[PDB]
């Protein structure tokens, strides 16, 4: 019927199995732990033993403990009963209200959609960020990577995508957190109970995401399968309900650092840097099953953090191919203080092409790439020369350049919480004519610093104006202003009197609510008959 | 060879018993004549089969748990961590000389845990829980698992409680938050342990004037460094008046691996405690680094395969499920935080490291500290382009959040043009009076060690640099200027500012009305 | 054969004691395999599939048979996966026969000197890094720099030269696709047949979610059925595309069969694996039928770096070598051809010779060019002998750009490269391009790329009308 534990190494359990051992993916259930503790099986150690991952921690396990196989893979709910939860790997709800009805579960492995059921039509998906609408634009039903390191801005990134797009998409959201800070999955949980894609209580059905977070405290197992239940859901979302899904998965990279942190203890010997020999396959095997099918569709957007800003680590770098868009996020752009901090040249997207987003948007597009790589070919001169002898050609390729990189930035409605600047939806053809007239030369009248930072062409040339008021100030300074008390101020002395004192206690609340239980100062042992006896004085 | 005949060999096909019974009769004649050279069986105890180098390999212990407290019969503990099908790789919590083959060997019972509550404020402890200060044992205390799971979505809220740190490099610029996990990265004597330090010390200046709910407890987590280096910084605390709100855990280099490497966790443990009882911790893991390669040593001899530089493959949860620990709780659980300033030392300034790469994508914030800057007299030496935190806005002082903004942006003009000091052309004089307040800027950030200062004291400070009233004097002198500047400045706009938040516009007016009536030094 | 233990697509498995290595086995679950390494107690078995249907005790049957692939003209406008099974949705393959994947190369006297060009329809590769059929040219460089679009463009000029041409000097492609994503190589053959080139391609698909030993016998799959046409007298192009993707396989299948790794973790016989495939790429000789197969592997570079392991090994196996940059695509040459580090060891003896006498001081202004390049930025203009070369070499990068999916005929290019290496070029000012790049090829009379491309040659006799149509261009925009 059931097995028993033979070996607990880290996350890693065998488990051993007298007759009908289950299948590989297989799911297992170990009772008389404390927690559910969820295996799924490896891989087959060959004397009728298998090779576990956990799904929680294997802190308690007993060589003995009693192994129940479960006959299928790891089932979650999927459907509208998901709506507005928060999931487990394995499908529990742990934001804490009630459990979650939906109606047929889901195993959460599935092969890849096949060769004759893929679609090949190519619509943009207009996000509103100017440089990802311009330069690197995505396709609806597509597959979306945002690269880049530690501190660039992917994570706000994703919130503005989500902010811009799941909003006004209709159909249904899927957010997986995939081995992030479970903060900041707080923050996207609250941010979206006030901002009404997640409902609560009596109006749960009218929600339009599902979350399934599987963040950093989990162990390897449980955020190397979290990446599969927000894919299953989407799935659901997609096959069944035959809905256009949106699959945000934050850090794809956690999926890859999850298996490579089991794969020695699996047996494997190490690949190239010090993953898994597994890499390509397991990420092929997870990135196509997220496709645009004939029966529905799924647009990811991916976060892919790079390793130390390495854009030719093997984790980044097998996540390349799978994906149609691309968009690289820099440090060095961010030094700049230019956010989004998109590379302009080594973001990528299959849309870019005269023949689908058309010959104007292609060809500007082009252009702003052209006059970047200019200016970054003479950004080695500029500072050995000066930039005063480049004889009006070159130094005017600068000047449009610089007013071009202002231009890419913009200012993010999640933003305004750490900037102050309100946030700013640019459309493609109000970028397409913004990025023209600055390409062409319709406005080198305009400061260069009027570019950063705002919105539509429409707002530069009224920066202009600002800053052009706000330099026509800081011009006389007699006098009458607040300084001088006679205006409407007290003294110094009276705004002291303003001051409502506040307690102190000086006794910290320290000794009224613990519950201070003694310790034994000799140590407790176990015998063999399990009874508790004191340790015996003889070494 | 298959499992098949192998299992019909367990029906008898003897056919013959010519020996069977001769045997049967003569083998006990014969056991007990060497039953003085048996050792006798076990089952639920444990026998050590081999002990080397921190590691006892343990024959029995049938019912020992993962990661079990066991405790061998010379009385030195110990902790079951990989639980193989013929023993048990137990970790010798202190020296394994006094461990030999056929020890036998104890479960306890207990997975492994230290004693929390008030009682360990003031103690200096080692990283098991035991008092090391040689005050007697742990009074006022109880005991708690060191694996406790981080608390997960709807237990957490958002970050906005400040929690000051008295270094006004780091509250001006990489503002900290309460339940903010906070990384000091830097090179070796870059003036890591000093940030810490300095933010004990300023919790211990704010603990004795905010109404007892806002109190930060500290506690030190002392990974690898040597004991003297311990010893003055319990003289420091104690001599400051720190130790009495802070718990110092010390695992020092002469401690066991399984002891440093559990010791970030024995501290989380007791400064857990102050975070779901509705108080403030800080909690600081100096030396994770080191923490990290204890863990290396402590697998490597359990023979688990390694990886990039010999580390373990789960390196990284090792760290994340300990810093994830560091949070802002709900209401509902007492509103109570942890913030955690893990410590990391880098080889050369190369942050590309495994454990630094790793530590970097676990925490929010992060604190460069290169060892370039130091020597050009910026102390604390903090990488300005490369310092990040995750809140920003919303975790700082409202005063301070008016002012900074105006060096956040000067100091990165400052930058952009320094980059240009081989020529020296002074581009319409604009490109000299942007250095020329970025210098001034840089060495307005400049101070002293173990001399934290209040926030008022500090966002009046920069009010005097991003405003003008500095611009008359050298760039050598702003460190005295600065001193002129709170010295001089009548001490009740430090009350109003505090007692404020921000500014209003009755006290930017008096403010810039003081910062006139002041005799700065500077000429 | 009984199933010891399974895990990662590797089955250990008792007994099959009379298997060959590199047999095909099946599975109780009706999965294919292959016995890999074969050792004294077990054979290592590499699962072409999903491993979670084979348990312990599974019976292993032996086919008795080394892999093989239909291969024949029933395989052209089909779309096969890794193992020649089709997977466009078309019913089995019609007017077929099974030919082994892994055939040893042929010997010193099957060769023949490889002297006939094969035009790939890119006028900087077809002037600058010519190609010869019978010739392996590593398209190598970064990620998202073009190598995918010379190789269509390839597959689409030998589409277009292939209704012009008889039935004997008829190119047949085939397009491996390793490890690519399955929804890119549904656009590939959207593609091809819009254009009209899936009449004569081949496309081996093994998709990123598919095994790695089907990712690892996709090439020699590929190359099975391009051997087909190569073996009869007939002319194959054979395009890996990312090899880089299938040493990653054959390294995962060697470190789960505990293969002792080295370098990067690749087994020792990386090498061979890549030299076995890329030495079937052939000109045969006039005994055994003519038939050449002409191939073009993709190496992935990361950053420029051609001093990695795989890329140091096809840069060792190939013959020639089309390099591309990532820093030459954003600056407007596209196709991003580095002219410096490109290399062609047939070189000019397997080119047009109408090219040859044109592209020759071409290669030359271009290396000119490329000597004096850091001047092109100053602004105090120099002795103008530099100026001169910095004015033609920077109009000749602009003659080699290129669109996408539009390749040239190549007398279209031979005249398009005798229009600007000969001085016929807007020497106007360069405000006049898209009036002036295609205003040769648009305006000059069609005679004469009829007399181009049946001598081959720049004659005496035509030289003359070259130079006179080149005169009277109009240029009606300015
Ligand atoms: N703000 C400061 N002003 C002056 N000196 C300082 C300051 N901060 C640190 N130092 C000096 O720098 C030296 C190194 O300090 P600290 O021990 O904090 O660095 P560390 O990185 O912890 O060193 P280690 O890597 O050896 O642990 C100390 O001797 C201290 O006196
Ligand atoms: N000659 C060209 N003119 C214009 N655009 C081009 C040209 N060649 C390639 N591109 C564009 O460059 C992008 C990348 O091209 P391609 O896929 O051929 O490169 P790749 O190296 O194969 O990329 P990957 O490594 O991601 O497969 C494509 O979107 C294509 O539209
Ligand atoms: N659009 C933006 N505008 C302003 N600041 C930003 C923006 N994006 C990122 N940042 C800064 O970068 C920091 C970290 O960004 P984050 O999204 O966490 O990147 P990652 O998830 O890659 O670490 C934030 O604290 C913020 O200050
Ligand atoms: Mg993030
Ligand atoms: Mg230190
Ligand atoms: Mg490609």
């Amino acid at each position: 019927d059931a097995g028993y534990v033979s070996q607990v190494i880290g996350p890693v359990v065998d488990v051993r199995f007298d007759g009908e051992l289950p299948s590989i993916l297989s799911s297992l259930e170990v009772e008389g732990h404390s927690v559910r503790l969820v295996l799924e099986v490896a891989q087959h150690m060959g004397d009728n033993t298998v090779r576990c991952i956990a799904m929680d921690s294997t802190d308690g396990l007993v060589r003995g403990q009693k192994v129940v196989d479960t006959g299928s893979p790891i089932k979650v709910p999927v459907g509208r009963g998901t709506l507005g939860r928060i999931m487990n790997v394995i499908g529990e709800p742990v934001d804490e209200q009630g459990p979650i009805d939906a109606a047929d579960i889901w195993s959460i492995h599935r092969e890849a959609p096949e060769f004759t059921e893929q679609s090949t039509e190519q619509e943009i998906l207009v996000t509103g960020i100017k440089v990802v609408d311009l330069l690197a634009p995505y396709q609806r039903g597509g597959k979306i990577g945002l690269f880049g390191g530690a501190g660039v801005g992917k994570t706000v990134l994703i919130m503005e995508l989500i902010n811009n797009v799941a909003k006004a998409h209709g159909g249904f959201s899927v957010f997986a957190g995939v081995g992030e800070r479970t903060r900041e999955g707080n923050d996207l949980y609250r941010e979206m109970i006030e901002s009404g894609v997640i409902k609560l209580g009596a109006e749960r059905g009218n929600s339009k995401c599902t979350l399934v977070y599987g963040q950093m405290n989990e162990p390897p197992g449980a955020r190397a399968r979290v990446a599969l239940t927000g894919l299953t859901v989407a799935e659901y979302f997609r096959d069944i309900e035959g809905q256009d899904v949106l699959l945000f998965v934050d850090n794809i990279f956690r999926f890859t650092q999850a298996n490579s942190e089991v794969s020695a203890l699996l047996g494997r010997i190490p690949s190239a840097v010090g993953y898994q020999p597994t890499l390509a396959t397991d990420l092929g095997g997870l990135q196509e099953r997220i496709t645009t099918t004939t029966k529905g569709s799924i647009t990811s957007v991916q976060a892919v953090y790079v390793p130390a800003d390495d854009l030719t680590d093997p984790a980044p770098a097998t996540t390349f191919a799978h994906l149609d868009a691309t968009t690289v996020l820099s440090r060095s752009i961010a030094e700049l203080g230019i956010y989004p901090a998109v590379d302009p040249l080594d973001s990528t997207s299959r849309m870019l092409n005269p023949n689908v987003i058309g010959a104007e948007h292609y060809n500007v597009a082009r252009g702003v790439q052209k006059v970047l790589q200019d200016y970054k070919n003479l950004q080695d001169i500029i500072a050995i020369l000066g930039m005063d002898e480049l004889s009006e050609e070159d130094k005017l390729t600068v000047a449009r350049a610089r007013k071009i990189q202002r231009f890419l930035s913009q200012p993010f409605q999640v933003a305004e919480v750490f900037t102050g600047t309100p946030g700013k939806y640019v459309d493609l053809a109000d970028t397409i004519s913004g990025f023209q007239g600055v390409l062409t030369g319709k406005y080198d009248d305009l400061p260069e610093m009027a570019f950063y930072m705002v919105g539509d062409i429409k707002e530069v040339k009224e920066k202009a104006d600002k800053m052009a008021k706000d330099i026509a100030s800081r011009k006389e300074a007699d006098n009458k202003k607040v300084s001088e008390e006679l205006k409407d101020i007290p003294s110094l002395d009276k705004l002291v009197s303003e001051i409502k004192e506040v307690v102190i206690e000086e006794d910290d609340g320290l000794e009224e609510d613990f519950k201070a239980e003694a310790l034994s100062s000799e140590t407790v042992v176990l015998n063999e008959e399990g009874k508790s006896v004191p340790l015996p004085k003889k070494n | 060879a298959d499992a098949k005949a192998l299992d019909e060999l367990r029906k008898p096909k003897f056919s013959s018993k010519y020996l069977i019974q001769h045997v049967s009769q003569k083998l006990i004649p014969a056991v007990k004549e060497w039953e003085k050279s048996y050792q006798p069986p076990v089952i639920h105890l444990g026998r050590v089969l081999s002990v080397g180098d921190g590691i006892a390999r343990v024959y029995g212990l049938k019912s020992v748990q993962a990661g079990e407290l066991v405790c061998f019969d010379s009385g030195v503990k110990g902790m079951a961590l990989n639980l193989q099908a013929d023993h048990v790789g137990v970790v010798v919590f202190g020296n394994d000389s006094v461990i030999h083959q056929g020890d036998l060997v104890y479960r306890t019972g207990q997975i492994v845990n230290v004693p929390i509550g008030p009682g360990t404020l003031g103690r200096v402890t080692d990283g098991l829980g035991q008092p090391i200060d040689g005050k007697g044992p742990l009074t006022n205390v109880r005991s708690s698992l060191v694996e406790v799971k981080a608390p997960g979505i709807i237990a957490r809220q958002s970050v906005r409680e400040p929690l000051f740190t008295g270094v006004k490099a780091v509250d001006a610029l990489v503002p900290i938050g309460r339940g903010q996990r906070e990384l000091i990265i830097g090179d070796r004597q870059t003036g890591k342990t000093a940030v810490a330090i300095d933010a004990i010390i300023h919790q211990k200046n704010c603990n004795e004037q905010v109404p007892k709910a806002q109190r930060v407890y500290c506690v030190y987590v002392a990974v690898g460094q040597k004991r003297s280096t311990v010893a003055q910084l319990v003289k420091l605390f104690t001599q400051t008046g720190a130790m009495r709100y802070t718990i110092m855990v010390s695992a020092t280099a002469s401690d066991a691996a399984p002891l440093q490497f559990l010791a970030p966790y024995s501290g989380c443990a007791m400064a857990e405690y102050f975070r779901d009882t509705g108080k403030h911790g800080l909690i600081i893991y100096d030396d994770l680094s080191k923490q990290s390669v204890a863990y290396r040593q402590m697998s490597l001899l359990l023979r688990r395969p390694p990886g990039r530089e010999a580390f373990p493959g789960d390196v990284f949860y090792l760290h994340s499920r300990l810093l994830e620990r560091a949070a802002k709780l709900s209401k509902e659980l007492g509103g109570g935080s942890l913030t955690a300033f893990p410590v990391i030392e880098t080889q050369a300034g190369d942050v590309s490291a495994y454990i630094a790469t790793n530590v970097i994508s676990i925490t929010d914030g992060q604190i460069f500290l290169e060892t370039e800057l130091f020597y050009k007299g910026i102390r604390p030496a903090l990488n300005v382009g490369l310092s990040v935190s995750r809140v920003g806005s919303a975790a700082q002082f409202p005063g301070m959040k008016q002012v900074a903004g105006t060096l956040k942006l000067e100091l990165a003009q400052y930058r952009e043009v320094a980059a240009f000091a081989q020529f020296g052309s002074d581009l319409d004089a604009a490109t000299q009076y942007v250095l020329e307040r970025g210098a001034r800027l840089t060495e307005m950030l400049k101070q002293k060690q173990f001399a934290p200062i209040p926030i008022e004291r500090q966002t009046v400070a920069v009010y005097a640099a991003t405003k003008g009233f500095l611009d008359k004097v050298r760039v050598q002198d702003i460190v005295a200027a600065e001193e002129a500047v709170i010295s001089q400045v009548n001490p009740a706009v430090f009350k109003i500012l505090k007692a404020n938040g921000k500014i209003t516009p009755a006290l930017d007016a008096h403010l810039k009305a003081e910062l006139r009536k002041v005799k700065l030094p500077g000429a």
